[PDB]
């Protein structure tokens, strides 16, 4: 299957992995016989594709909590919405 | 039979996993 | 304060403090 | 997080194996026990 990197979060299976992360270009030094790397807590952060020495980072898809600002019911009925802790170029692609 | 002591030779990469600047 | 600030070296989220 | 990785009594730790790679009903039983364990871990963290 063709490889789409950084286009969007995409669940995947390179060789025997759960995946479910967005992919990005990495520059970490990496030994030849090695296959993938776990940063901390045995969580896999970087993997290497068989088609090249190209290594790929893995980042979880963004999530957060939505909060509502309000000046009180009796005064007015406007509100404001704050999507916490997230770069917001994906706000229209929020399911909840 | 001319016994000898192996000081610090006999270690090998247990897995093809990449780990950087950590103690495991 | 500068010296004190350098000496101290350090589904989950971390909220930011309200006063910088 | 370490507690997340452990299996708490089951054939496997990760959910998807128990789900797809066994029949639905007794997979549900294994799921039930694994859920009880993870809930206990969250309990102790909050109380501390
Ligand atoms: C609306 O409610 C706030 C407190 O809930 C109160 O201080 C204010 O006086 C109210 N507005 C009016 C017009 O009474
Ligand atoms: C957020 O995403 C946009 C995508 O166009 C990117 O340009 C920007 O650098 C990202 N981060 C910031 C600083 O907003």
């Amino acid at each position: 299957s063709t490889n789409l990197v950084k286009n969007k979060c995409v669940n995947f299976n390179f060789n025997g992995l759960t995946g479910t992360g967005v992919l990005t270009e990495s520059n970490k030094k990496f030994l030849p016989f090695q296959q993938f790397g776990r940063d901390i807590a045995d969580t896999t952060d970087a993997v290497r594709d068989p088609q090249t020495l190209e290594i790929l980072d893995i980042t979880p898809c963004s999530f957060g909590g939505v909060s509502v600002i309000t000046p009180g019911t009796n005064t007015s009925n406007q509100v404001a919405v704050l999507y916490q802790d997230v770069n917001c170029t994906e706000v229209p692609v929020a399911i909840h | 039979p001319a016994y000898t002591n192996s000081f610090t030779r006999g270690v090998y990469y247990p897995d093809k996993v990449f780990r950087s600047s950590v103690l495991h | 304060e500068d010296l004190l600030f350098n000496k101290v070296t350090l589904g989950l989220t971390v909220l930011p403090p309200l006063l910088t | 997080v370490k507690q997340l990785s452990s299996n708490f009594g089951a054939i496997s730790s990760v959910l998807n194996d128990i789900l797809s790679r066994l029949d639905p009903p007794e997979a549900e039983v294994q799921i039930d026990r694994l859920i009880t364990g993870r809930l206990q871990s969250l309990q102790t963290y909050v109380t501390q």
